């Protein structure tokens, strides 16, 4: 499993001169039942954006295993695919938590705060929580479960560093 | 489509007796969540009672009830139950149904269980007549004595008098009957012009008393 | 086994002030499984904090939790008036029977106020029943600590009296207490002077209200 990084431009042709309306980068990461995409668009003639994407074969909130699960995987932002995701979900207690470590920018290595495991509008198991650095809230994260045994998790997080919000992709698998 | 929990079944039972509580759930897929019984004796802290997981594969009981109580659930009827046996006096409490959802997030309103050999009995209501009255204010009241079981409601002048009213917590006496007072401070200049009546209502015995309280 | 001990028993703070409550575990516990609940008279408990530091859905931001190991903390940054209540911590690890701490009360601290004492002779009607209740009322005082002693013909009494107190008043944050001394019609006419002696922070010396008869 590798993170694929891409550069891209969207161009139009006007008077026989290709013109770039926007440019950017995106990283994609595939596991067995899920995929995540971060994406950064710049308008090359409200300026830059963070678009994320998340999808796969969602786990049904009414079909979760008993007990507890441990997950391990990757965290990635723009240039940085080195992050490491750790996460635990207690299914009996409808609760999850975890952390991000080893992104080159220290302030992106955030706790994924304890958060409730609930059902989304399609009755899929999901977790929405805060990101933390120290004891200060710094953003939110959105985690969905994937696979019929909830083998996988994937989603994304957001961190405010200075006055710029960063956006991190996160995906993991159960240890065995 | 909000979550709700409604306990029922609470009731009077003699020591050593038996009582089966219920809890009706709606607003969520009951069969997906762990549930708990928690109870509160009157004027005391919460005491966790029992736990049971979505599928009934894991059950816990507090040390205080291990033995006598049995938890179970029926997912088809979206209901949780608590069978109690060998009830003692110390089991007198409100019994709450609660849903595990990143903590005990949803609570029903509770069902009151009383465990006592005492027999139902309405109150005697005796006046606490205003006498001689520090400063400009007089105090008068009503002693509401030897009734069973709780609750008793007290109003003054059919509810027209609420300012200055202090209705005290019922204390359970060594006889097994409850007893409390209700008192009200009023301008002492009014004792000769205003009539004060405490209206006591004890639904369990269908007793109602309207006791005039005058200065004697 | 796990025992949860809260402290202090009562926290007396003014509105606006900062409140810090403590929960101590008898052994180390996972921070995932420490929760805080709020409770007000006549209401079901309400979940404030779950997972040691995460706020429950819809819970104002002034409630924060922290701690790890055996020591956990509930902080209320600025105490609004709807925040004066009883607070409980709870261990809810799904692999172990759960337990609640014994709870802490955050009451409203206000200016000292001495009680208006009143004494109430037993009603003639109650005497006919063969019993005599003597009632001492401590009205609208603060702080809640208060000591009432009964004396019949100078003789002190112990054992034959109950005490009861109201919740802090929602308009002036004072307490009221009643002490009731119970006797038979027989003992009550064995004596003449019925005295109620009241000690309180707001009183330079013990007051004594009393009456004569019976």
């Amino acid at each position: 499993d590798k993170v694929s990084r891409f550069d891209f431009i969207r161009q139009i042709e006007v008077d026989g001169q290709l013109i770039t309306l926007e440019s950017g980068e995106f990283q994609i990461y595939k596991q067995d039942h899920s995929a995540v995409v971060a994406l950064q668009i710049e308008k090359i003639n409200q300026r830059s954006f963070l678009v994320s994407g998340l999808g796969g074969e969602h786990t049904a909130f009414n079909q979760l295993p008993d007990g507890k699960a441990e997950y391990h995987g990757k965290a990635f932002s723009s240039d940085d695919a080195g992050g490491k995701l750790t996460y635990t979900i207690d299914f009996a207690a409808k609760q999850g938590h975890g952390k991000i470590e080893h992104l080159k920018t220290p302030e992106q290595n955030v706790e994924l705060a304890a958060a409730e495991l609930k059902a989304d509008e399609k009755s899929h198991a999901v977790i929405l929580g805060d990101t933390r650095y120290g004891s200060e809230e710094k953003g939110t994260y959105h985690l969905a479960l994937f696979g019929d045994r909830a083998q996988e998790i994937a989603g994304s997080a957001t961190v405010k560093i200075g006055e710029k919000v960063h956006e991190i992709g996160i995906a993991g698998k159960q240890l065995e | 489509a909000e979550v709700q929990l409604v306990e029922s079944g609470g009731n009077l039972v003699q020591p050593g007796g038996s009582l089966r509580l219920s809890c009706a759930a709606s607003g969520f897929t009951f069969s997906s969540y762990s549930m708990n019984w928690v109870r509160q004796a009157p004027g005391k802290g919460l005491e966790w009672v029992s736990y049971i997981s979505s599928s009934s594969s894991t059950i816990y009981y507090a040390d205080s009830v291990k033995g006598r109580f049995t938890i179970s659930r029926d997912n088809a009827k979206n209901s949780l139950y608590l069978q109690m046996n060998s009830l003692r006096a110390e089991d007198t409490a409100v019994y709450y149904c609660a849903r595990v959802a990143a903590g005990l997030k949803d609570w029903g309103q509770g069902t009151l269980v009383t465990v006592s050999s005492a027999s139902t009995k309405g109150p005697s209501v005796f006046p606490l007549a205003p006498s001689s009255t520090s400063g400009g204010t007089a105090a008068l009241g009503c002693l509401v004595k030897d009734y069973f079981p709780e609750p008793v409601t007290v109003s003054w002048n059919s509810g027209a008098l609420t300012s200055g009213v202090h209705t005290f917590p019922a204390v359970l006496q060594s006889s097994g009957l409850y007893s409390l007072s209700s008192v009200v401070t009023v301008p002492s200049s009014s004792l000769g012009t205003q009539t004060y009546i405490c209206n006591v209502n004890h639904k369990p015995s269908n007793t109602k008393v309207d006791k005039r309280v005058e200065p004697k | 086994e796990i025992v949860l001990t809260q402290s202090p028993g009562t926290l007396s703070l003014s509105p606006g002030e900062r409140a810090t409550l403590s929960c101590r575990a008898s052994q180390s516990i996972s921070s995932s499984y420490l929760a805080w609940y709020q409770q007000k008279p006549g209401q079901a408990p309400r979940l404030l904090i779950f997972g040691a530091s995460s706020r429950a859905t819809g819970i104002p931001d002034r409630f924060s939790g922290s701690g790890s190991g055996t020591g956990f903390t509930l902080t209320i940054s600025r105490l609004e008036p709807e925040d004066f209540a009883v607070y409980y911590c709870q261990h809810y690890d799904s692999s172990l029977p759960m337990t609640f701490g014994q709870g802490t009360k955050v009451e409203i601290k206000r200016t000292v106020a001495a009680p208006s004492v009143f004494i109430f002779p037993p009603s003639d009607e109650q005497l006919k029943s063969g019993t005599a209740s003597v009632v001492c009322l401590l009205n609208n005082f603060y702080p809640r600590e208060a000591k009432v002693q009964w004396k019949v013909d100078n003789a002190l009494q112990s054992g034959n009296s109950q005490e009861s107190v109201t919740e802090q008043d929602s308009k002036d944050s004072t307490y009221s207490l009643s002490s009731t001394l119970t006797l038979s019609k027989a003992d009550y006419e064995k004596h003449k002077v019925y005295a109620c002696e009241v000690t309180h922070q707001g009183l330079s010396s013990p007051v004594t209200k009393s009456f004569n008869r019976g």
